[PDB]
């Protein structure tokens, strides 16, 4: 019983894990690169 | 349905080795697995979840 | 009064000092083999470890019903 | 409070009764941090 | 149009029961709507409430009966038990035998059920 | 950015100390707040055991980024009035 | 074992304050009068198991008579995978037996002003036979969406984020057999904790009450009742104000074991008025008694009238909301917190609560006039165990 | 003179927006409009 | 002499008095409210009567800094002794 429970816990944990981090990485990349390309267009204007 | 799904359970094909008269299911594997699952949950899982939990209620009444 | 509390404390200190100068036991040592550890301390113990494999499927009530 | 002045208050009968006993201490000081409480103030003192 | 109405065995409630497959229960003193029962697809044929007014049975031409409660009027049980349109249903008022919540349902296909 | 070379900030609340691998840039990101506006921007720290020096609500100074979350812009030089490379060569300890 | 209290009044809030300061208490003489059911009550032992479940390191000793408890609090975790649960985000179960009559709001406002002081998220799921999602006749416990649309606004004012409150229902329930029973199940997720709630100033007059919403809910009856409830409360308040609007609800049935029975059947009404200026609202509830059978229009007019009563009464918030917001201002930083109450809104419960503030050493209140202003001296305790990496 | 009563004959339904701001597990804040 | 602020502040923390007795001393069901809000003139009277980020942050915090002492600049014993404790700068 320990075996089936522990390993089910590992599975659920890893799924939540990689989901959480791909969320945060995508949001952060979008924001920082968003304003970065904005600064690119602004400096490129002059 | 009991009689005609008989691989719910396990039975010796012999009958009794000796026939005594003084006045067939010898078990239910699925029910044993069920109830053992229930007990193993209600103890071992909550132990695994409160591995290191300090503090409880002591109640004398 | 304060000296008496301090004396209780100092007896506790020499107890913990005896602990630190003791032989390290078999759980806080790292290398435990059957020669060093006594009879059934596992049976008494509370470890967590790693599991490798796919578990043996269980043919349960509601599964067979499914 | 940085303590400004140390003073001992104890009944001399209690001093002659027990040379080691729960004396009382007056301490003059300034209110330096933020405010005290109204009642139930808890204090630690350096090595005390 | 109303198809059936009754009193309450304690003279406290009255209940009318209409063509619209609906029932409107009021108080006996002033005729203000205590509640209303629905849930039959065909107009009701009869109704009977318990001697202690703790229970309703409401039988309609949908070939079924509804057991309600008289507080909040909740259907305790829908019962589909006659092969035809039940005309009537009746409780016994005397629970002195210990059977007052027993009742007879009489139906167009020549049968009654206890 | 802005109009000056460096800018000041508080660090808001570290993300990515839940980061699994030791040295990934999603450990080495940190969330700073730009004081001159109140903005929330994203800055780097050049080593894990020095992210350990940046603690929440300690004065943090950021600057550009010149060279795996491609295009973060900001990295952090002086922490609380002492430089990061200084602390991490263990020259002078951290005054809060 | 150090602090001493007595009686059985303000049981939950007393444990709340002992919890959120850490001071160890000893409450005596719960029911010295009632020799019928001497000592504790099942909802009390329910909240006790609840606190031990949500916390860590608290220790409760209960007397052989049950008329006296002593209690040291531990610390406030939430849902933690080593101490509490299996995951980080496991949903930890609280079951409460059928011998329960008090509202889960009476359980819930305590968890409400506890959980933003935790270590991590709050993920607690209430199940069981005695779980009532309706307002109680009782000691007049509130109802569920009442609690929502009433007090969660107050956290959103305090700095405790409403969008990261996540409290949902699954099944609903009234009392059923007497006050005993219930059954409907709920889950509260607080993704909303803070260091130190914002010290505020609710002093401007809440003159223009703008809109009124409500919910008529039917745990197992026909929606004729609530449509009539709509039209009745409409006939009441339509003289007053245009924008009155109300959500209907009907839930079929909860089923709990002895072999299961449907229970929790009934219906009731909650109403709230939203104010134009800021988070100022007024809430009232009326339900049918779980064995009564009274008129839904009577419930509509009665809830309407109680709403008008607290409309006339209120300075900033309703008195049922008052302890929550007062305790939050007490937990606030070493500041003054300024709040505008009305004259009538005073309650001996609030008075005794301020007395318990004095008892724990929590500071005092100033009360001057503009209805009155109360300033409350916050302390700045905050959550104790909160990570900064 | 006889007594007669009549039974021979709702706007609280709000809007979908007011549904999704009022019945959800996501509560309405105090500072929105 | 109606129910008053300072009288309430005295009766509030009174270990010799129960909260119920304190409330009745300070001041003086369903059908009653039903009457009181079936009276239409009462409801109509109620109808009438009821219907540079850095420097900005520092400015708001010094609003806080003055609002305390602005709120307990009212009474000596109840506030300056009992609400706000013993203040800094004093001997």
């Amino acid at each position: 019983f320990i075996r089936r429970e522990q390993l089910r816990i590992k599975k659920e944990k890893d799924e939540a894990y990689e989901k959480k981090f791909k969320r945060i990485i995508a949001e952060i990349q979008n924001e920082e690169g968003r304003a970065a390309n904005e600064y690119a267009r602004e400096k490129a204007a002059r | 349905r009991e009689q005609f799904n008989p691989f719910q359970f396990k039975t010796n094909a012999r009958g009794p080795k000796f026939e005594v008269t003084t006045n067939v299911i010898k078990g239910r594997p699925e029910l044993s697995r069920a109830r053992s699952e229930e007990k193993r949950r209600q103890t071992i899982l909550v132990e695994m979840q409160r591995r290191n939990k300090v503090g409880g209620i002591i109640d004398r009444r | 009064a304060h000296e008496r509390r301090q004396a209780k404390i100092a007896e506790q200190i020499r107890k913990l000092e005896a602990e630190l100068v003791a032989k390290r036991a078999w759980t806080l040592a790292g290398e435990a083999t059957a020669a060093d550890r006594p009879v059934n301390s596992l049976l008494g113990e509370d470890m967590e470890f790693d599991h490798v494999g796919k578990p043996v499927p269980v043919v349960t009530e509601e599964v067979s019903e499914s | 409070t940085i303590i400004d002045n140390y003073r001992d208050i104890t009944h001399p009968t209690k001093i002659e009764e027990d040379p080691l006993c729960d004396r009382t201490i007056e301490l003059s000081g300034y209110l330096r941090g933020t405010n005290f409480a109204a009642q139930g103030q808890r204090v630690h003192i350096a090595g005390v | 149009d109303i198809l059936s109405l009754r009193f309450s065995p304690d003279a406290r409630l009255l209940a009318v029961a209409l063509l619209d497959s609906t029932v409107k229960v009021f108080f006996n003193d002033t005729l203000k709507l205590y509640l209303n029962l629905y849930g039959h697809k065909l107009p009701v044929l009869s109704m009977d409430i318990s001697y202690d007014s703790k229970l309703i049975v409401t039988s309609s031409a949908d070939k079924n009966i509804r057991i309600w409660g008289l507080d909040f009027g909740d259907c305790h049980k829908a019962l589909f038990g006659h092969q035809d349109s039940i005309l009537q249903v009746a409780f016994i008022p005397h629970n002195s035998d210990g059977n007052g919540h027993y009742f007879f349902s009489a139906s167009k296909d020549r049968t009654i059920k206890y | 950015f802005g109009g000056s070379s460096h800018a000041k900030g508080i660090v808001l609340e570290k993300v990515g100390v839940e980061a699994k691998q030791p040295n990934s840039a999603i450990r080495k990101c940190v969330r700073v707040q730009l004081i001159k506006n109140g903005k929330k921007v994203t800055a780097f720290v050049p080593n894990d055991g020095c992210l350990n020096f940046v603690d929440e609500n300690d004065e943090v100074l950021l600057a550009g980024f010149g060279r795996d979350i491609p295009g973060v812009r900001f990295k952090v030089v002086k922490v609380s009035g002492v430089g990061l490379l200084a602390l991490w060569k263990e020259k002078k300890e951290k005054p809060r | 074992e150090f602090l001493r209290f007595t009686g059985h009044r303000a049981f939950t809030q007393r444990l709340v304050l002992a919890t959120l300061y850490g001071r160890p208490i000893h409450i005596s003489k719960i029911r010295s009068s009632s020799a019928t059911n001497p000592g504790l009550a099942p909802h009390e032992i329910s909240f006790l198991r609840l606190l031990e479940s949500v916390t860590n390191g608290s220790i409760i000793d209960v007397s052989y008579s049950g008329t006296t408890i002593t209690y040291q609090p531990g610390l406030i975790t939430g849902t933690v995978p080593g101490m509490n649960a299996s995951l980080s985000s496991d949903a930890i179960e609280h079951v409460i037996p059928a011998t329960n009559t008090r509202g889960i709001t009476y359980f819930l406002i305590p968890l409400a002003l506890l959980a933003p002081f935790s270590k991590a998220h709050l993920n607690v799921r209430f199940t069981g036979p005695g779980v009532i999602t309706s307002a109680t006749h009782g000691a007049r416990d509130l109802s569920i969406d009442t609690f929502r649309t009433a007090v969660l606004p107050l956290y959103g004012l305090f700095g405790i984020p409403p969008a990261r409150i996540e409290l949902r229902v699954l099944q609903r329930s009234c009392a059923g057999p007497g006050g005993k029973g219930g059954g409907g199940i709920v889950e509260m997720r607080f993704a909303s904790q803070v260091r130190l709630p914002k010290t505020l100033h609710l002093n401007r007059r809440p003159g223009k009450v703008r809109r009124i919403r409500g919910v008529a809910y039917c745990t197992g009856v026909a929606a004729s009742h609530n449509n009539r409830m709509i039209t009745a409360a409409r006939g009441v308040l339509n003289q007053l104000v245009s924008d009155v609007h109300i959500a209907a609800q009907y839930d079929p049935a909860p089923l709990v074991a002895e072999q299961k029975k449907k229970t929790g059947i009934g219906f009731g009404l909650s109403l709230v008025a939203e104010t134009s200026a800021e988070g100022v609202i007024y809430a009232a509830d009326e339900v049918a008694p779980p064995e009564g059978g009274v008129v839904p229009e009577d419930i509509g007019e009665k809830c309407a009238y109680q709403l008008l009563d607290v409309i006339a009464q209120g300075g900033c918030v309703m008195a049922a909301s008052a302890p929550t917001v007062l305790t939050l201002m007490a937990m606030g930083s070493e500041d003054v917190g300024r709040l505008r109450l009305g004259r009538r809104v005073v309650s001996p419960e609030l008075l005794e609560l301020a007395r318990d503030l004095k008892a724990f050493g929590a500071a005092s209140w100033g009360i001057r006039d503009a209805d009155l202003i109360v300033s409350v001296k916050g302390t700045g305790v905050g959550n104790v165990g909160r990570k900064v990496a | 003179v006889v007594q007669v009563v009549d039974y021979s004959n709702a706007d609280g339904k709000m809007s979908k927006q007011e549904l999704k701001v009022y019945l959800s597990s996501r509560p309405p804040d105090p500072t929105r409009k | 002499k109606p129910w008053r602020a300072i009288d309430l502040a005295r009766l509030m923390y009174d270990t010799t008095l129960t909260p119920a007795q304190a409330l009745r001393r300070w001041r003086g069901d369903y059908e009653e409210l039903k009457t009181k809000w079936s009276n239409p003139e009462n409801i109509d009277a109620l109808r009438r009567t009821r219907f540079q980020w850095y420097e900005m942050q520092k400015a708001m915090l010094q609003k806080q800094l003055d609002i305390n002492k602005a709120e307990y600049a009212e009474l000596d014993e109840h506030q300056r002794r009992q609400v706000e404790g013993y203040r800094a700068g004093k001997y």
